[PDB]
């Protein structure tokens, strides 16, 4: 099982060379996406039954 | 509401529901059995013994699951062989919850043999471990097991040549087919932790054409009768 | 005076109605409780509910007031509903016994030929027998003594009619139930009978436990049926043939009538409030 | 050989880089956010007709038609608005544990213990559904399948390998290897260029569809991952496992952001999906309950009780109007 070891180490070294951003930036980009699309989310903010396809036509 | 398209849609839905109910009623009239065992454990021999003159009550080969459909004495059986599923059992073993019985096939002649993965692992011990794992699952706590002890003649020749003490160090008895076979049958039955709920039916696979299928039929009818008795409060 | 009897009959009727309605509702709104046996248990519950909401209020009003204050036509309607709904309940017990006998003795027909149509046919036959026992008195077989007393509601005393109704409502169902449950008791024992010493002892203890369980269950079913309906039908068969020298106390007659009526309250307990599936469904509802 | 030394050295280097990129946790960043609050959902439609345990469902892109797969060998196309069965496809093998509905709405796929992914043509001249192609080549049970396109479908099976199929030809265009355990779930990125797969080796891997190699590996769970779903943004994904924990991983941060676990849940997650905005994380559990999680707060916002056996499949419409949960009780419930 030595041939697969070369492939595994190549995979790890290819994974380790990617560019990474700060976790604060990632959390901020998730917050921005959630707040920008919050008004467009029927489940988060209940929709009136007039335009609710599953309650009234 | 009163539109033609809505009426057509509801009519199609009702027709589809009728077809589904008919198909479900037809499928409920079938006894489902799960076939298990080791690799060369005589599962193929048992399956071929089932399919003699009675079967079927550009497709691509599955090789994942094989369904054997046979009818014996006006009873429809569907036997599912999952030998070709080389994967983790716990991720799909719950799909077979609700089968009438489990046909566990173990070869008596593999006690001397060992697995190819490592020398210090008997094939019979692997079969016993599989039987213990499958008999005490949280899904098969209510399901009876039909145990088949295949290769009785090969087992007799092997024990006449090689003793049973290698497979069972604690074994102490005369090297004869009857005593060794009874000991193996008792060892497999002692792995049933759910004694009060399920029953193990053991049969020694024989060359006679209809005895194995007859044993399966008797075990299945006994299971159905005992389930009815339990429902009635009489068992 | 009669307030205690009024409260006792009211609570008995309320318990019977509540139990039967609960069983019917549980079968209706539960999806696991949708098989042939539970359909028969639901039809029995419906029949007992009809007994408890159509016959029991009028019987209690008759008992409390000690006289019939509803009219001769209403008296005939009461007698007809009483015989029809109670014969249907007894024949539902018989049909449940027959279905259990078929399920235990014939696994092949249990798997293949057992369909809800069989349950519907059994219910139809039970109600048809109830009609054939309760309707013929409404059409003939009425001596003038039945309506001779305006302040009374008594069944026909004709020997032929009393034999026909009493036998075809209790004694044929009783004999059929006894035979069916004896055969079921034989089959259950046959199935129960069929270190090493420890395993053998454990198996023997298990076999005696199962034998005790089956004896207890069959005893419960048969003893409930007997103690509820046998005392009434013995009197219903003897008194018509004994015109004199067999005066019947009102207390004992009312007691044997209300034992028969309370069979409808006991039936949901025996057939629904004991098996595991119904208990699980009721707990899920609650 | 000696390759394990530099293998663990590279593992340590990756861990050190991930720790260096971790300056503040997601909770600290989102602390000032007001809570989404307790969320009220009631069953609006109850789709009836399945006679066995339901293992998979998938919504249409029109947010009205959904496909469900169950052990009775039926593949029913529902109309969630009117509770009408548009189609009922009889499967050759009744052991089906995945289904997908094509984005174009023309095809439906399913697969199971049989190692074949069957493609069914819904829209045909005669109006009767027929098996378009049967995709064979997997050596394990098909766990998940997603229509990459009207002609491409990506599958994940219990042979530790995900595959990319060409439905027109029927051959595996690309095979994605690298997983150590059975691959249980699969989710396509919204841009239709990447996908993540959660396997039984307690890890999730990000794959490049065109290039066909594992870009990233995320190892946070303590048990096998049963469910995976991208964030609507496409830069994150949530994973459900038998560890009774849901974990939000970020592609760019290359590590875990939030853990969605409670002391009162000890049952594994079978299904995971996000709301339209991504603020709600809906997860199905083995205790026949679905918990709505504040994806940015790790606080439960609601419970979708109403199933009896075990919520096995769960999905949210593209328009986000409703969420459908199918369970082993043979009933699919639209919640909205
Ligand atoms: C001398 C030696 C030995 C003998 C001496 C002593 C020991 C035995 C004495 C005789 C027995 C009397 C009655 C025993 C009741 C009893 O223990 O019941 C058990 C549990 O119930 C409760 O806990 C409570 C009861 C149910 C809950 C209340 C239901 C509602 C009541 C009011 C209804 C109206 C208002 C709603 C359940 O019953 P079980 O465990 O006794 O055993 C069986 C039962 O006898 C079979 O009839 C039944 O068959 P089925 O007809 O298909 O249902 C079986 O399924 C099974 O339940
Ligand atoms: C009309 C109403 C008021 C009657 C109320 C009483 C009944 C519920 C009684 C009458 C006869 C009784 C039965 C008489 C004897 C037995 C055997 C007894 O013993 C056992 O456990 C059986 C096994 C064994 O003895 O080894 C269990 C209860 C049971 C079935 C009894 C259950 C309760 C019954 C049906
Ligand atoms: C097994 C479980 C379900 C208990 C069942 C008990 C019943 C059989 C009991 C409960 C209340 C009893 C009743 C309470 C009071 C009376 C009034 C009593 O009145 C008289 O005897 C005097 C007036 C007359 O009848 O002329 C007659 C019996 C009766 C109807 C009783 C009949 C038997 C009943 C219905
Ligand atoms: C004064 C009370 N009355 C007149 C209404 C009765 O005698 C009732 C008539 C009955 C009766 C007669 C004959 C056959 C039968 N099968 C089932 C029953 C039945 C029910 C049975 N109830 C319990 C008492």
């Amino acid at each position: 099982s030595i041939a697969q070891a070369r492939k595994l180490v190549e995979q790890l070294k290819m994974e380790a060379n990617i560019d990474r951003i700060k976790v604060s930036k990632a959390a901020a980009d998730l917050m921005a996406y959630c707040e920008a699309h919050a008004k467009e989310d029927p489940l988060l903010t209940p929709v009136p039954a007039s335009e609710n396809p599953f309650r009234e036509k | 509401t009163l539109s033609a398209e809505d009426k057509a849609a509801v009519e199609r839905s009702k027709m589809i529901d009728r077809n589904l109910r008919e198909d479900g009623e037809k499928a409920a009239r079938e006894v489902k059995l799960l076939l298990l065992g080791a690799g060369e454990s005589g599962k193929s021999t048992i399956v071929k013994q089932m399919k003699i003159i009675h079967e079927a009550g550009t497709r691509v080969k599955t090789t994942g699951i094989v369904e054997t459909h046979f009818t014996f004495k006006d009873l429809h059986f569907k036997m599912f062989d999952v030998g070709g599923q080389r994967s983790e059992r716990k991720k799909w073993i719950h799909c077979f919850e609700g089968v009438t019985a489990i046909i566990f096939c173990v070869a008596l002649s593999d006690y001397d043999l060992v697995l190819a993965e490592d020398e210090e692992m008997n094939r019979m011990h692997e079969s016993m471990k599989l039987f213990d794992s499958i008999c005490n699952n949280k899904w098969f706590t209510d399901t009876s097991i039909i145990l088949f002890l295949n290769k009785k003649d090969l087992f007799e020749e092997k024990i006449k040549k090689s003793p049973l003490t290698i497979c069972y160090p604690e074994y102490a008895g005369s090297n004869t087919y009857e005593e060794a076979a009874a000991y193996i049958q008792c060892q497999f039955e002692d792995l049933n932790k759910r004694k009060d709920t399920k029953e193990i039916y053991t049969h020694f696979t024989c060359a006679t054409d209809t005895k194995n299928v007859q044993f399966v039929f008797d075990a299945v009818t006994d299971v159905i009768i005992k389930n009815n008795l339990k429902d009635c409060g009489l068992f | 005076y009669q307030v205690i009897t009024s409260l006792l009959l009211g609570t008995l009727i309320f318990c019977a109605v509540l139990g039967n309605a609960c069983v019917v509702a549980a079968i209706a709104l539960e999806r696991s409780l949708q098989n042939v046996a539970n359909y028969l248990i639901g039809s029995l519950a419906v029949t007992d509910l009809m007994v408890s909401v159509l016959v029991l209020p009028m019987a209690a009003l008759y008992q409390v007031l000690n006289k019939w204050t509803l009219g001769q036509v209403t008296c005939d309607l009461f007698i007809a509903l009483d015989v029809l709904c109670c014969t249907s309940s007894i024949w539902h017990l018989c049909a449940i016994a027959l279905d259990r006998y078929w399920a235990i003795t014939d696994p092949i027909d249990y798997v293949n030929k057992r369909t809800p149509r069989r349950a519907a046919a059994l219910i139809s036959l039970t109600w048809l027998i109830g009609f054939l026992i309760s309707i013929p008195p409404m059409l003939g077989w009425r001596t003038p003594e039945d309506r001779s007393d305006p302040d009374a509601c008594t069944i026909s005393k004709d020997h032929g009619y009393t034999i026909y109704s009493t036998f075809g409502a209790f004694y044929i169902p009783l004999l059929l139930m006894l035979v069916l449950y004896g055969r079921i008791f034989r089959a259950a024992r046959f199935r129960i009978r069929k270190k090493n010493e420890r395993n053998a002892e454990a198996k023997r203890k298990m076999a005696l436990a199962r034998e005790r369980k089956t004896v207890k269950t069959l005893g419960i079913i048969m003893g409930t049926f007997i103690l509820c309906w046998l005392p009434f039908f013995i009197v219903a068969l003897v008194l018509p043939f004994c015109e004199s020298s067999c005066h019947m106390p009102t207390l004992l007659g009312a007691i044997i009538n209300w034992l028969g009526y309370s069979n409808s309250l006991l039936n949901p307990v025996i057939y629904a409030y004991f098996n595991k599936d119904f208990q699980n469904a009721f707990k899920k509802i609650i | 050989d000696q390759l394990r030394q530099e293998a663990e050295q590279l593992k340590n280097q990756i861990r050190d880089a991930r720790k260096a990129c971790a300056d503040a946790t997601l909770s600290q960043i989102t602390n000032n956010i007001d809570p989404v609050g307790r969320i009220q959902m009631r069953t609006r439609r109850t789709l009836r007709g399945h006679l066995a345990k339901i293992y998979a469902m998938h919504w249409g892109t029109d947010s009205r038609l959904l496909v469900s797969a169950s052990q009775d060998g039926k593949l029913i196309i529902w109309d969630s608005y009117t509770t009408n069965k548009v189609h009922a496809i009889p499967l050759r093998s009744s052991w089906v544990m995945t289904c997908a509905y094509a984005p174009s709405g023309n095809y439906v796929a399913c697969g199971g213990l049989d190692n074949i992914c069957s493609i069914y043509n819904l829209k045909t001249r005669e109006g009767n559904v027929r098996v378009s192609r049967e995709l064979a080549g997997h050596t394990g049970y098909l766990s998940c399948c997603r229509f990459l396109d009207d002609n491409q479908i990506v599958t994940s099976s219990g042979d530790t390998t995900c595959a990319l199929w060409d439905i027109e030809t029927g051959q595996q265009t690309t095979t994605f290897t690298g997983h150590t355990g059975d691959v249980m779930s699969l989710s396509l990125a919204p841009d239709t260029r990447l996908f993540v797969s959660g396997a039984c080796d307690a890890s999730a891997k990000l794959w490049d569809v065109r290039e066909g190699m594992c870009r990233q590996t995320f190892t946070g769970h303590e048990s096998d991952i049963n469910a995976i779903c991208f964030f609507p943004n496409g830069n994150a994904f949530a994973t459900g496992s038998d560890d009774a924990t849901c974990r939000l991983f970020d592609l760019r941060a290359d590590q875990e952001l939030m853990t969605y676990s409670h002391d009162n849940i000890i049952c594994g997650i079978t299904s995971v999906s996000f709301s339209k905005s991504g603020r709600l994380l809906l997860a199905g559990y083995d205790d026949f309950n679905c918990n709505v999680w504040d994806a940015l707060k790790a606080d439960r916002a609601g419970v979708l009780a109403g199933h009896d056996n075990r919520v096995s499949c769960l999905g949210v419409t593209d328009d986000g109007m409703a969420v459908a949960t199918g369970s082993w009780d043979s009933f699919l419930k639209i919640w909205n």
